[PDB]
């Protein structure tokens, strides 16, 4: 434990974890408890009263702060049972960050970085500064002063205010200049925020409400981080701050975000900074780390302490990770240090903390947080001592209910903030309405992103989850600095705070005026009051606004004539019915118009429901839209402007050979960097000022669809209310049902509308952001290659050379392609990015897919389809083509008469699957046999397959053959190349060069520019041609054409896309049949059973053996240990195809008899020794297992642990329990095409 | 030292042990070796055929030209060594002692 022996609140005042204490303050402050928690840090049970002079009272300020919430109170803390309280969150708290071992690595890092004693007037002495230390009064009379990292104090005036305050000095600014002090934590764990989230229901489609509470461990982490960055004297100035524009009526007002705000939330709001600024930073301290380290070197003498100056210089050189050569020179090193900068930058986050803890919190600093929520953490039963509010075992587990407040109910109270919903506010007008300051659009400033982009450079000879485990294994413990001796100061230690800069109050009450009506006015106009008279449908906003007790709706004419008409206690269960029924048919409707590109779902209601673009109706919405793209969503346009980029310079160094060549590959690095870097500012520019204005959309539509059906059930309630008390009572209603009926069809279209606007967004991106960037981007790669063509020839030859112009001319040529795997985490837009490319890139030459009983072409250019009579279909899945060696095995493709030219094929591109059986007879060998036809009179391609290897053939009219050859070997132990579903595509660019890629792996490049025409065949042939086998046989399916040469990146996720479990060929696996079993950690063994019953186990023997003959195969047996058959649990699929997800049991054959496969997981030890029981088992024992990863789960649904292996002593046992592999598994279907005798 | 020329055995389960012969040209078709002592027998040209080889231990035993077709060595100790100039075909090799 990081905390040990907890103290109570009324233990004695020892002096050494408890006593009295002398704050630093300005005047006099009087003796205050605190308890000693670990080494280094304190906490103070009392308000922060005595730091600043200026907040002598708790009374709420008539000037309510800017702040989205707030709340206010002057009796908390008073009481020694809520001291009690707080003392035990706080322990608990840190308690909690310890456990993570991220949060673990940032406690050392706090324990360790003890302020620097530069507070000398002479340069050549260490003095301790007196700011940073704490006077400890002894019950005897006497003090001793005592330095320290941390000091824990209740909150300011406003309660809910957690902030970090430091003292500062007269003219060392000690927070930003490496040299760092103590720092006050202004916090209290006994209220929490209450946020909303909207972006769940991926994970949980059944998910009610929002309105989460925040987990206070990530509060402590933000303010713990904080503290951090302020101790190693890294803060960023807090002038600097991401200025807004405030002019428009839709901009909000106003708020301060500084950029250290910026880097300690990290994740997606880290990205809001370009690396222009965040180079100057990380300069900056580099140079005031450089300057530490001269004076460290510089001083030879101390004053005011009893250790060794070279004990405190070891402790300071270990805190600031210098290095010294022996010599008592002190000097820090460039990776060390970045390292370091990493380390307190970017691995400690918000972000980071909160995936590891696995609880909510809003994903931007956007999300304001809308409620206050008192909470209890004393008591185990309501916060658990390791994973906070989800408790384990218990319905609060799932879904992340424990955070969800209208499930949890009773452990979050809400209260209420003494900020006005209305309080700061700005007019509307056309008829004039208010709006809350925090609900509207973030427009950033263009001052706060620079580029050096036109800066020139020349190039010299030398130019240039899991990471978290990484550092941590790296990362040093067991040194932390002793407590010190020094020698005691004054009985009051002046002091001032850091001076914080001033901020001037927003102005409130703005008037604009508008000659049209904005989105504020439509969500304003679907908001009432819930009086007692009736409250009626409208589609006009005119009168909606006007009268009180007419309300607006976009919904269509005969839904609010239905609901405005009264109706007798015999029709109502129909009336609600009919009204719940007619809400989910607008709710789920979509449009089917799919011709604009990547925009997939066109949802109409948007339009009318928050006039979007100025237009009232659906039609005219989609056909704006269609014309216009993505730009009419967006508020404001945001400007995007690439200057004109830098030339590049190269150095020469007369008469060289290998440092010249050293300068082109440093020129061709630097064009990718370059290329890197303009893409991560247009992605940035992008998140600054596109996905806000989205997310507020998004936002304004939950809460209009919850508008809506806050109105509907309020009319229904309103005539439910009329009736008498027979009706009331014969006739049975109840709210909860509707409620959670009509949050279901708000989530079921709140999942479209989500999806609606990422693809908005990923549109906008790829068709407005990117060419701007692109054109003069590829302007610099003809710039660059003209001054690499220049040095390439420069009228001489004393040089070192038609390789260096072919690599120019191809790298230069083409482009590199864009995406935001490398730039954005957010996984729903990676999502839409990528299979919007890949789905849109379908569309190509011949999409041969079988469907519908028949095999067609999807891309509608394929003439006929010709079907042979002796081709074979699989039953469980009709798109598979088994191909014989037989005439009438043949299958002819009639090819578009319009896409047949005779000098075609300039760019494009092949791809398919192939299985192929095993080669048994010894005339295979060197037997080449053409597969795939597409040759005409000497001229085409073909593809053929032969002993082992894929061949690729191009062919033109002259005779010039060009063959790329793919080659595996048969006698290796395990083979990813036979009997396997294998993807192929061939890549051709007439211009350069022919590429071969299997599975999406690099292996081969030829030349094709010596290839002159290449006529275009008639049709397409698939036959076996010249294969002297009279048995062999081919599986293909899944082919396609692209008319373009393609790139790594669309042919990878392509593999993916074409890519429900498979087994050890890649076909799908299936219920009821047997299969045998195969780790891949351990692949050399096989499974084997003992003595089954409850006693008995499984366990891994071996070798598997090896069965082979002479040259034509060598290969390890397959069919070892007993066969597994998988059957339906209780999934409802009438098929035999297994799918992920699916909770089915496992069963074994021995000796011919069939066995349960169970264990007792009350077991000691976190290991599940598995076991072969018999069918008539009992049901207690774990045998339900989910699906290549497979789980087993208690009965009650606790997942007993991943299926796989321990080495219990020297046997292998099998084991189910919560290591890098041992989960992977493989199922032997067992496959005619491999042709092992079983017995 | 029994010399043994133009053997067609069919269907054969061996059990006992058999010592000091040489075969030659031999036919061995569904033959069946279980739990046997190979001691100083020869094999020479000798075609196999779906034979199946059970715990069988031998000593100075050497197969030579055979050709081994479809067969199973499963628990036995004819080691590769044992095999000079040989051609299996279809066969497979289980574990052994
Ligand atoms: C080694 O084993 C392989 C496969 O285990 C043997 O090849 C197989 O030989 C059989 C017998 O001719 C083929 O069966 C065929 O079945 C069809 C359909 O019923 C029938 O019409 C034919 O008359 C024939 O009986 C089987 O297809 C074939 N498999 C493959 C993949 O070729 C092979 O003969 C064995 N020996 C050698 C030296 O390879
Ligand atoms: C050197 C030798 O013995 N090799 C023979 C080979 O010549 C013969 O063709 C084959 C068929 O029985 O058996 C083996
Ligand atoms: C082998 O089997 C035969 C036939 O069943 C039997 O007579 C013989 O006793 C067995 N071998 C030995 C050495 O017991």
């Amino acid at each position: 434990p990081f905390v040990n022996k907890q103290f109570n609140y009324k233990d004695p005042v020892n002096g050494v974890d408890i006593a009295y204490i002398k704050i630093p303050n300005a005047g006099q402050m009087q003796p205050v408890k605190a308890f000693k928690i670990h080494n280094k840090i304190w906490v103070i049970p009392e308000r922060d009263t005595f730091t600043n002079p200026e907040e002598g009272d708790l009374n709420p300020p008539p000037e309510a702060k800017q702040v989205p919430v707030s709340y206010y109170d002057s009796t908390y803390l008073s009481t020694d049972n809520e001291k009690d309280n707080y003392l035990k969150g706080v322990t608990k708290l840190f308690e909690r960050i310890y456990s993570t071992d991220l949060g673990r690595m940032l406690l050392t890092s706090i324990v360790r970085g003890i302020p620097f004693w530069g507070g000398s007037t002479i340069d050549t002495e260490l003095k301790v500064i007196d700011t940073n230390c704490i006077n400890v009064i002894q019950p005897d009379g006497s003090y001793r002063s005592e330095e320290l990292n941390l000091v824990i104090i209740g909150p300011s005036a406003d309660i809910i205010q957690f902030e970090c305050k430091s003292f500062g000095h007269e003219v060392l600014n000690l927070t930003r200049n490496g040299y760092g002090s103590t720092q006050y934590i202004r916090f209290s764990p006994d209220f929490t925020f209450g946020f909303e989230e909207s972006l769940e229901v991926d994970t949980n489609p059944l998910l009610g409400a929002g309105k989460f509470a925040t987990d206070p461990a990530v509060t402590l982490a933000h303010q713990l981080i904080h503290a951090g960055h302020r101790l190693y004297g890294i803060a960023i100035n807090p002038n600097r701050v991401f200025k807004v524009n405030t002019n428009a009526y839709y901009e909000m007002s106003g708020l301060e975000v500084s950029f250290e705000e910026l880097r300690t939330f990290g994740g997606h709001d880290a990205k809001f900074i370009d690396s222009l600024q965040e180079n100057e930073f990380r300069l900056y301290y580099y140079n005031k780390f450089k300057d530490i380290a001269s004076t460290l070197n510089k001083a030879k003498s101390i004053v005011g302490t009893t250790a060794s100056l070279q004990y405190m210089k070891n402790v300071f050189k270990e805190k600031y990770l210098l290095s010294e050569d022996t010599s008592g020179k002190f000097s820090v090193d460039k990776l060390k240090f970045d390292k370091l900068y990493k380390m307190l930058t970017e691995i400690y986050t918000e972000d980071n903390f909160v995936k590891f803890f696995k609880v909510l919190n809003a994903k931007t600093f956007l999300n304001f947080d809308k409620a206050v929520f008192k909470i209890n953490i004393v008591p185990k039963v309501n916060y658990t001592i390791y994973d906070g509010f989800n408790l384990r075992n218990t319905n609060l587990a799932a879904n992340f209910n424990g955070q969800n407040t209208e499930i949890n109910n009773m452990n979050f109270t809400k209260l209420k903030n003494f900020t006005g919903l209305f309080e700061f506010y700005k007019l509307l007008c056309v008829l004039c309405i208010k709006v809350n300051n925090w609900d509207l659009f973030f427009s950033p400033s263009e001052d706060n992103f620079t580029n050096d982009l036109n800066k020139g450079e020349e190039i010299t000879s030398d130019t240039n989850l899991d990471l978290i485990q990484q550092y941590y294994l790296t990362f040093n413990f067991d040194n932390e600095p002793e407590n010190i001796s020094i020698e005691n100061l004054s009985s009051d230690i002046i002091g001032q705070l850091e001076l914080m800069p001033n901020i001037e109050r927003f102005p409130n009450g703005k008037k604009y005026e508008l000659d049209k009506y904005t989105m504020f006015h439509y969500l304003r106009a679907q908001e009432f009051e819930h009086g007692k008279s009736r409250i009626a449908l409208t589609n006009s906003v005119n009168e909606a606004l006007l009268n009180p007790s007419r309300v607006y709706t976009f919904f269509s004419s005969d839904y609010v004539k239905k609901v405005n008409k009264a109706t007798e206690a015999a029709m109502f269960l129909g009336w609600v019915e009919q009204l719940v029924y007619d809400f989910t048919d607008e709710t789920s409707e979509v449009s089917t118009t799919d011709k604009i590109a990547d925009i997939t779902i066109i949802i109409p209601y948007i339009g009318p429901a928050l006039n979007i673009g100025n237009m009232l109706y659906k039609d005219d919405f989609v056909g704006a839209l269609i014309f216009s793209g993505a730009v009419i969503l967006l508020e404001f346009i945001p400007e995007i402007a690439i200057p004109v980029l830098g030339t590049f310079a190269l150095v020469s160094y007369i008469a060289n050979k290998v440092l010249t060549v050293q300068t082109i590959d440093n020129a061709l690095s630097k064009r990718n960097e370059k290329w890197d870097e303009v893409y991560k500012y247009i992605v940035t520019n992008w998140l600054a000022k596109v996905n806000t204005q989205i997310d507020l959309i998004r936002k304004k539509m939950k809460e209009a669809l919850e508008n809506q059906a806050e109105a509907t059930k309020a009319i229904i309630n309103y005539q439910y209310n009329q009736y008498t008390e027979e009706e009331k009572n014969n006739i049975n209603f109840n709210i909860d049902d509707l409620s959670s009926k009509l949050n279901e069809s708000i989530n079921k279209a709140m999942i479209n509308i989500n999806k609606f606007l990422n693809q908005c967004s990923v549109s906008y991106l790829m068709n407005s952001m990117i060419p701007y960037g692109v054109k003069r981007l590829e302007d610099f790669d003809a710039s660059l290659k003209d001054a690499l063509l220049k040095y390439i020839y420069d009228n001489r030859g004393t040089l070192i050379v038609d390789r260096l112009k072919d690599k120019v001319n191809n790298t230069l040529s083409t482009d590199i392609p864009f995406q935001l795997s490398k730039y954005v985490d957010n996984q729903r837009l990676l999502s839409t990015f990528t299979e919007y490319i890949k789905n849109i890139i379908n569309t190509s030459i011949l999409n041969l897919r079988y469907e519908s009983n028949h095999l067609i072409d999807l891309s509608r250019y394929a003439s006929k389809i010709n079907i042979g009579s002796k081709v074979n279909f699989d039953p469980i899945d009709k798109n598979q083509i088994q191909l014989f060696n037989l005439e009438s095995s043949k299958i002819e493709v009639i090819l578009k008469n319009a896409i047949v030219y005779n000098s075609m094929y300039e760019n494009f591109s092949t791809s398919f699957w192939i299985r192929i059986p095993k080669y048994f007879n010894s005339i295979s060998l060197n037997n080449e046999y053409t597969i795939i036809n597409c040759m005409e009179n000497n001229s085409g391609w073909k593809v053929s397959l032969n002993y082992g290897e894929i061949i690729w053939t191009l062919q033109d009219t002259q005779e010039i053959k060009q063959r790329v050859v793919f080659k595996y070997s048969q006698m290796i132990n395990i083979s990813d190349y036979i009997n396997r579903w294998i993807f192929v595509t061939i890549t051709n660019n007439r211009l350069n060069n022919s590429k071969i890629y299997i599975n999406g792996r690099l292996i081969d490049q030829k030349p094709i520019s010596n290839l002159g025409n290449i006529h275009a065949s008639n049709n397409i042939m698939f036959k076996l041609d010249g294969c002297r086998d009279t048995h062999r046989y081919i599986w293909i399916k899944y082919f396609n054409l692209f008319d373009k040469e393609l790139n790594e990146k669309e042919i990878k996720d392509l593999y993916d896309n074409q890519s429900i479990l498979k087994d050890f060929w890649g076909d799908y696996l299936q219920y009821d049949k047997p299969y045998y079993m195969l780790n891949l950690y351990d692949p050399n063994k096989y499974v084997d059973v003992n003595n089954v019953g409850i006693r008995g186990y499984m366990y891994l023997k071996g070798p598997r053996g090896s069965v082979m003959t002479t040259n034509i195969y060598l290969n390890s047996s397959l069919y070892r240990g007993a066969k597994f058959i998988i059957k339906k649990y209780a999934s409802g699929n009438k098929d035999n195809i297994v799918r992920n997800n699916d909770r089915v049991y496992i069963n074994v054959v021995v000796k011919n008899k069939e066995y349960r496969l169970a264990t007792n997981a009350s077991q000691a030890g976190v290991e599940k020794i598995l076991s072969a029981l018999e069918i008539p088992d009992v049901g207690n024992l774990s045998q339900v297992v989910v699906m290549c990863k497979m789980n087993l789960q208690d009965n009650n649904g606790n997942d007993i642990g991943f299926i796989g292996f321990h080495q219990f002593n020297n046997i292998a046992k099998l084991v189910a329990s919560n290591r890098t592999l041992g989960c992977s598994w493989e199922f032997i279907p067992v496959d005619d095409g491999w042709g092992e005798r079983p017995l | 030292m029994k010399v043994f020329f133009g053997e067609h055995v069919y269907g054969a389960t061996i059990n006992f042990t058999m010592e000091n012969q040489i075969h030659q040209h031999g036919k061995l078709v569904n033959d069946k070796f279980t739990r046997m002592y190979f001691k100083h027998v020869l094999f020479e040209d000798t075609f196999f055929d779906e034979c199946y080889f059970e715990d069988v231990t031998s000593t100075d035993t050497y197969f030579k030209n055979c050709t081994i077709e479809s067969t199973i060595f499963y628990n036995t100790d004819l080691y590769e060594h044992k095999f000079i100039n040989c051609r299996f075909i279809n066969s497979t090799f289980l574990e052994q002692k």
